[PDB]
RNA sequence: CGUGAGGGAAAGGUGAAAAGAACCCCGGGAGGGGAGUGAAAUAGAGCCUGAAACCGUGGGCUUACAAGCAGUCACGGCCCC
RNA sequence: GAAUGCCGGCAUGAGUAACGAUAAAGAGGGUGAGAAUCCCUCUCGCCGUAAGCCCAAGGGUUCCUACGCAAUGGUCGUCAG
RNA sequence: CGAUGUCGGCUCGUCGCAUCCUGGGGCUGAAGAAGGUCCCAAGGGUUGGGCUGUUCGCCCAUUAAAGCGGCACGCGAGCUGGGUUCAGAACGUCGUGAGACAGUUCGGUCUCUAUCCGCCACGGGCGCAGGAGGCUUGAGGGGGGCUCUUCCUAGUACGAGAGGACCGGAAGGGACGCACCUCUGGUUUCCCAGCUGUCCCUCCAGGGGCAUAAGCUGGGUAGCCAUGUGCGGAAGGGAUAACCGCUGAAAGCAUCUAAGCGGGAAGCCCGCCCCAAGAUGAGGCCUCCCACGGCAGCCGGUAAGGACCCGGGAAGACCACCCGGUGGAUGGGCCGGGGGUGUAAGCGCCGCGAGGCGUUGAGCCGACCGGUCCCAAUCGUCCGAGGUCU
């Protein structure tokens, strides 16, 4: 298993064997190893990486001593990669070669309080033929006296988006290590400027 | 984007001029036919002494559509109408000629007779 | 006790 | 949702809002300082800045552009002749907004002042 | 970081430059490389460019042509490597950027509405007087 | 609708418990550097008319 | 209230005596705080007595892993006499 | 202690729905203990076979002016039928 | 009976299993292919139409299939109201009659405000024996689970022929789900142009109001989007169902079983995605502060930190969350690029003129990508450990 942190730059498309290829561009590297997790000290294996340099005048004392115990300049974000144990102390995009498959995690776009039609693709109501103020409504939520309650997990309106989402089996399309770029074919969760994680794919 | 109730101009010389799609032959519940897709239709308007006549329930292949078809090279093509060519159960054209341009998509989908007969494959 | 608002008709349970 | 949308609405349709901004532009340019509410104040900045900038350019075209929102030759004359010259080397930032300590009694609204700068 | 610039950077390897600028209302001939399994050949497509939508590398123009009785529009990507070449055949004058209206016009009404752009035709002939 | 209604009167315990979130936050205040009078931060001082270290309006 | 015939309420009590609170203080006023009257002013005119529901301030015990017709029985803790 | 009892009082729902045409407002100046709400000016909008003007019915001082803001005004009020 | 709203439809599902399809099997009057019958299996799936108020049913066109039932014949404080089920009117029929009818016909008021449980979301409090900033383990949950065609193997096995495999291997689809906006396609309430009437500024020229809460029309960035794009169902490991066995007695034979072992499903456990230590059983690791002054208690000044206040944000109903606060690019302006519009005003020339041409891809120009301290995030305030006992 290998992973690296990154930022979603945006989408475009390239041309590869006379074929339009939609791609998302990820500024991934470079990620300093900040702490390693061993089954000795921690009970599992992982590598806490760092990403994006931070103004020292904004890094408080508990965190300063954490980076110092690794000899790493203070960084904005710290995320771990499970069961990944690199050799060096820096993880760069050259750990991905074109033609590989990756899974990408991001924070999906925040739809806020979302109705049942937008959230759950409910059919809504009719818009004519006598419908009375129910055009975007969910209809029935239960039975009658039996069971006398609404199930847990019932699909209702409420906050939708800004949650953790992972797309799987995204083809790596190109790697531009001089700019620490990573071209992935397809869509990636969340907005441009958002944070992503780019692991090896668990599909086969 | 052809669905049941859609009218299509008849692109061949079978005698039919308009057909109204009643089914999309593409699995259990496909919603739409585009170029290359077989449909079942009803002859709504034919000329007299034709191989087909109004009322016939015939098969057809859609050869050009008003909605654009996209392509792997990033290009897209759209026509001024939805048109179709009437075919037999072995996918061959019941007629003798095909009027107008046809979608290149018809080639790889196995309509090489209809592509040959076309005055132009766009 | 000014005006007596007449009550809604019941649902026809016939 | 509202993602990446620029523009306050201020509970006014398309033509009321504009007339609000144009009436506030007229009043501020006229008196040099007006008091309004904080949200209205923040939006008036850019509306008024652009006019002052157009006056700095001084061409006939600009005058007629400005006159579309201000409609007062005399005030537009004052804007081109007295106001614009004292910003010749100021690259933007022709206005400022400073919040006020007290609220109105009848609707508790927070106020602020808007003024042209020096 | 400059996200726009990175995008621009990623695109640069594919940006064409060798194509004649044109405008909606121009009549143009696109020579487009297309494959007829498994051979590949050039298929010309001549028509009025009715529309150009700009997005840097992602610009795409729409060309309209009537063909054996049926109106046909194709959309090309202005940097597609499938475009072999583009030839300007007529320079027409539009009053607006998008010409969807000509879809409902007669042949003579189109000709009346898009009269020859003498000013840019003079430029096309003004050039090609080179070394 | 079919006109929903409360089914029992709310006990003094449940009523006041719903108000367990109804207390006011005392106003945020800071001393003014010039006249030392207490006032909310980020506003012109209403007592001496000073902000950012200068006179800004009459009071 | 009802066009009308007609229907048809609620609402008593300062103190022995107005001695019904000069004057001063806060306040726009209302209201209060002093001063004064009285045997008595939580008899101050929104006035005898001043019950209960109901609202509140303060104090003692108690309560944020708990299953309830709210009590009863037992033991233990804390507070008071 | 019960009569969907009678009269009175006070709770709950609740700081909740609502504050009565989506013609529309902004600023400056003045008054005043107090001003989004009163006066003045400037800008903006609405009506104009009317949302302007004049009669009759009906209403009965609501007219004009001064001094007022407890209540009435669905907020505020220094303004007012 | 001091009221338990009644058909059908819509919406929304959830369960059963006597299984419609898909998976696994035994027997076959099972050559192959395709069927029949019974067993195991409820994971997923189970189409669009014509008629009728219909449920039902018939029909058309498909499909792997177009399953049957429970949930107050599920669901009217969720909708509908065509039918039933008031008062009108008429037909047939019955009644001298008034009127009557599981007889027909046309029409006929469906109630803004959710208190408690339940459900979807989001906080506040306290707790997790010192206080803090991070990063995490995953007990336990939830989600997901479908399937078809074509090709190779091979016109081989099988078959007189027609027809036509297993096993194994490729490619492409339908529907569904999550995400996204590069392309395609929407919108884009003032981003640009054009246009009529009228009132106006200022007479021309140029413009502004109104004609809708954009006057109309042609366009249209960001965002939000599907009709558009990416990706998912798995693989694999384990244990089983029916069923098939190996070895094997009782019972010299035989027997899948009594000792023991093996194979075997779209199902089950795990695996994948998401939540998740209020998991009070309150977990772990990295790092920071640390004996404060005075009478497991209290009252004070601090610590590491935190909150307030502010500028804001593809975060958002409030709240919360995330970023920034002058040692600063957070918002606003200004500048550049993008992008939209499609050649401004003014002047010069031409035409009696409406106009035309040039200056000119001009002018105007929201949100996009960046730059720049020009304006505003001034100045500050308040909380906040001294670590119980064995
Ligand atoms: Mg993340
Ligand atoms: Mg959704
Ligand atoms: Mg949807
Ligand atoms: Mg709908
Ligand atoms: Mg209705
Ligand atoms: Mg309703
Ligand atoms: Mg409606
Ligand atoms: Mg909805
Ligand atoms: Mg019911
Ligand atoms: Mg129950
Ligand atoms: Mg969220
Ligand atoms: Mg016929
Ligand atoms: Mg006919
Ligand atoms: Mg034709
Ligand atoms: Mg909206
Ligand atoms: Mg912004
Ligand atoms: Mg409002
Ligand atoms: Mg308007
Ligand atoms: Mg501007
Ligand atoms: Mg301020
Ligand atoms: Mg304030
Ligand atoms: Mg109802
Ligand atoms: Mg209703
Ligand atoms: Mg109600
Ligand atoms: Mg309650
Ligand atoms: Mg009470
Ligand atoms: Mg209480
Ligand atoms: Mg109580
Ligand atoms: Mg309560
Ligand atoms: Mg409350
Ligand atoms: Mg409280
Ligand atoms: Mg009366
Ligand atoms: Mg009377
Ligand atoms: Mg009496
Ligand atoms: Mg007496
Ligand atoms: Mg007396
Ligand atoms: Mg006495
Ligand atoms: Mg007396
Ligand atoms: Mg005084
Ligand atoms: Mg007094
Ligand atoms: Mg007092
Ligand atoms: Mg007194
Ligand atoms: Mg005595
Ligand atoms: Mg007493
Ligand atoms: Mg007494
Ligand atoms: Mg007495
Ligand atoms: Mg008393
Ligand atoms: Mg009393
Ligand atoms: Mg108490
Ligand atoms: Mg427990
Ligand atoms: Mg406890
Ligand atoms: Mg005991
Ligand atoms: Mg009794
Ligand atoms: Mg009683
Ligand atoms: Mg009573
Ligand atoms: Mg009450
Ligand atoms: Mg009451
Ligand atoms: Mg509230
Ligand atoms: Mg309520
Ligand atoms: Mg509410
Ligand atoms: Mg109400
Ligand atoms: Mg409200
Ligand atoms: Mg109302
Ligand atoms: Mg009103
Ligand atoms: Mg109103
Ligand atoms: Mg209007
Ligand atoms: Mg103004
Ligand atoms: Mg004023
Ligand atoms: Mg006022
Ligand atoms: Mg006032
Ligand atoms: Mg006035
Ligand atoms: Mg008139
Ligand atoms: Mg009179
Ligand atoms: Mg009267
Ligand atoms: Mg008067
Ligand atoms: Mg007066
Ligand atoms: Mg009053
Ligand atoms: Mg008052
Ligand atoms: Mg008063
Ligand atoms: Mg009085
Ligand atoms: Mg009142
Ligand atoms: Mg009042
Ligand atoms: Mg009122
Ligand atoms: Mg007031
Ligand atoms: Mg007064
Ligand atoms: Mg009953
Ligand atoms: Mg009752
Ligand atoms: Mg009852
Ligand atoms: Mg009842
Ligand atoms: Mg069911
Ligand atoms: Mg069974
Ligand atoms: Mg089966
Ligand atoms: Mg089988
Ligand atoms: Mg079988
Ligand atoms: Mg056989
Ligand atoms: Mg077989
Ligand atoms: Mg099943
Ligand atoms: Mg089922
Ligand atoms: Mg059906
Ligand atoms: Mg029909
Ligand atoms: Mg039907
Ligand atoms: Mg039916
Ligand atoms: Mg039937
Ligand atoms: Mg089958
Ligand atoms: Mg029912
Ligand atoms: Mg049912
Ligand atoms: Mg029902
Ligand atoms: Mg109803
Ligand atoms: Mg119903
Ligand atoms: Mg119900
Ligand atoms: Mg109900
Ligand atoms: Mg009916
Ligand atoms: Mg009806
Ligand atoms: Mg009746
Ligand atoms: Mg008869
Ligand atoms: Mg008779
Ligand atoms: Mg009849
Ligand atoms: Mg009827
Ligand atoms: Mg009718
Ligand atoms: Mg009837
Ligand atoms: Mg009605
Ligand atoms: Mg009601
Ligand atoms: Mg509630
Ligand atoms: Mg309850
Ligand atoms: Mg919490
Ligand atoms: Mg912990
Ligand atoms: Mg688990
Ligand atoms: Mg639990
Ligand atoms: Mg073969
Ligand atoms: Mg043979
Ligand atoms: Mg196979
Ligand atoms: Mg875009
Ligand atoms: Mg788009
Ligand atoms: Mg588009
Ligand atoms: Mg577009
Ligand atoms: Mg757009
Ligand atoms: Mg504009
Ligand atoms: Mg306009
Ligand atoms: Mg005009
Ligand atoms: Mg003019
Ligand atoms: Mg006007
Ligand atoms: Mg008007
Ligand atoms: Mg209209
Ligand atoms: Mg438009
Ligand atoms: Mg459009
Ligand atoms: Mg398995
Ligand atoms: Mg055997
Ligand atoms: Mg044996
Ligand atoms: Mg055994
Ligand atoms: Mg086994
Ligand atoms: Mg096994
Ligand atoms: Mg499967
Ligand atoms: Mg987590
Ligand atoms: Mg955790
Ligand atoms: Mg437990
Ligand atoms: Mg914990
Ligand atoms: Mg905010
Ligand atoms: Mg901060
Ligand atoms: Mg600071
Ligand atoms: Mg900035
Ligand atoms: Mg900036
Ligand atoms: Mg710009
Ligand atoms: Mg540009
Ligand atoms: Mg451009
Ligand atoms: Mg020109
Ligand atoms: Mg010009
Ligand atoms: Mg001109
Ligand atoms: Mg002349
Ligand atoms: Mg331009
Ligand atoms: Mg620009
Ligand atoms: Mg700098
Ligand atoms: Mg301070
Ligand atoms: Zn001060």
């Amino acid at each position: 298993m290998k992973g690296i942190l990154g930022v979603k730059v945006g989408m475009t498309r390239i041309f590869r064997d006379d074929r339009a290829v939609p791609v998302t561009v990820i500024l991934a590297g470079p990620c300093p190893v900040v702490q390693r997790r061993t089954p000795e000290k921690d009970g599992y294996t992982a590598v806490q990486l760092g990403f994006l340099p931070q103004n020292p005048k904004r890094v408080n004392r508990p965190l300063k001593g954490h980076f110092a115990k690794a000899g790493v300049e203070p960084v904005r974000i710290l995320r771990e990669i499970r069961d990944f144990n690199p050799e060096g102390d820096t993880v760069t995009v050259e750990i991905f070669k074109p033609g590989e498959r990756v899974d990408v995690t991001g924070t999906s776009k925040g739809r806020g309080f979302a109705g049942v039609m937008k959230r759950w693709n409910f059919a809504g109501g009719p818009d004519s033929h006598g419908a009375h103020k129910i055009h975007r409504h969910p209809g029935s939520i239960g039975n009658r006296k039996t069971p006398g309650r609404v199930y847990k997990g019932k699909k209702m309106a409420g906050h939708y988006g800004a949650e953790r989402v992972t797309v799987m089996n995204l083809e790596v399309v190109d790697v531009i290590p001089e700019e620490n770029l990573l071209l992935v074919k397809g869509a990636v969760p969340g907005p441009n400027g958002g944070l992503v994680i780019v692991r090896e794919t668990k599909k086969a | 984007m052809i669905q049941p109730q859609t009218y299509l101009e008849v692109a061949d010389n079978t005698g039919a001029r308009k057909i109204m799609c009643i089914r999309v032959l593409k699995g259990s519940n496909a919603k739409y036919a585009t170029v290359g897709d077989v449909i079942v239709a009803s002859v709504k308007e034919a000329i007299p002494r034709g191989a087909v006549k109004e009322g016939d329930v015939v098969k057809a292949v859609v050869v050009r559509t008003k909605k654009e078809i996209k392509r792997p090279d990033g290009s897209a093509i759209r026509f001024d109408d939805n048109a179709a060519v009437i075919i037999n159960n072995q996918l061959e054209p019941r007629g003798t000629r095909v009027f107008g341009p046809v979608a290149r998509e018809l080639r790889e989908k196995g309509f090489m007779k209809i592509v040959s007969l076309a005055p132009e494959v766009l | 006790p000014t005006y007596i608002p007449r009550p809604r008709p019941p649902h026809p349970r016939l | 949702m509202r993602h990446l949308k620029s523009g306050r609405k201020l509970n006014r349709h398309s033509s009321h809002r504009l007339a609000l901004y144009r009436n506030q532009a007229k009043s501020l340019l006229t008196h040099g300082r007006i008091t309004t509410t904080v949200p209205k104040a923040k939006e008036l900045r850019g509306f008024v800045d652009h006019l002052i900038h157009l006056a700095k350019r001084g061409d006939l075209h600009a005058r007629r552009l400005v006159l579309r929102d201000l409609q007062d030759v005399k005030l537009v004359r004052k804007l081109f002749d007295e106001i614009a010259p004292r910003y010749r080397d100021r690259q933007g930032g022709y206005t400022r907004v400073l919040k006020l300590a007290e609220r109105r009694r009848g609707d508790g609204a927070p106020l602020a002042l808007v003024e042209l700068v020096e | 970081m400059n996200r726009g610039a990175l995008i621009k950077l990623v695109e640069s390897r594919y940006v064409r430059t060798d194509l004649p600028e044109f405008r909606p209302g121009d009549t143009v001939r696109v020579s487009y490389k297309v494959k007829e399994g498994n051979r590949t050949r050039i298929q010309d497509f001549e028509g009025i460019v009715i529309r150009i939508r700009r997005n840097g590398f992602n610009t795409t123009f729409t060309v309209r042509k009537v063909s054996y009785g049926v109106g046909v529009e194709r959309i090309f990507p202005l940097h597609s490597p499938l475009i072999q070449k583009i030839d300007i055949v007529q320079r027409g004058r539009a009053r607006r950027a998008k010409l969807y209206f000509i879809r409902n016009l007669s042949d003579r009404e189109i000709r009346r509405k898009l009269r020859a752009d003498r000013k840019r035709i003079d430029q096309d002939r003004a050039a090609e007087r080179a070394a | 609708a079919k006109h929903p209604v409360p089914k029992k009167k709310t006990s003094k315990a449940r009523r006041d418990a719903r108000r367990s979130h109804h207390a006011l936050t005392p106003p945020t205040l800071v001393p003014c550097p010039e006249c030392k009078a207490m006032k909310p931060p980020h506003t012109v001082c209403p007592e001496c008319g000073y902000y950012a270290g200068r006179k800004v309006l009459e009071v």
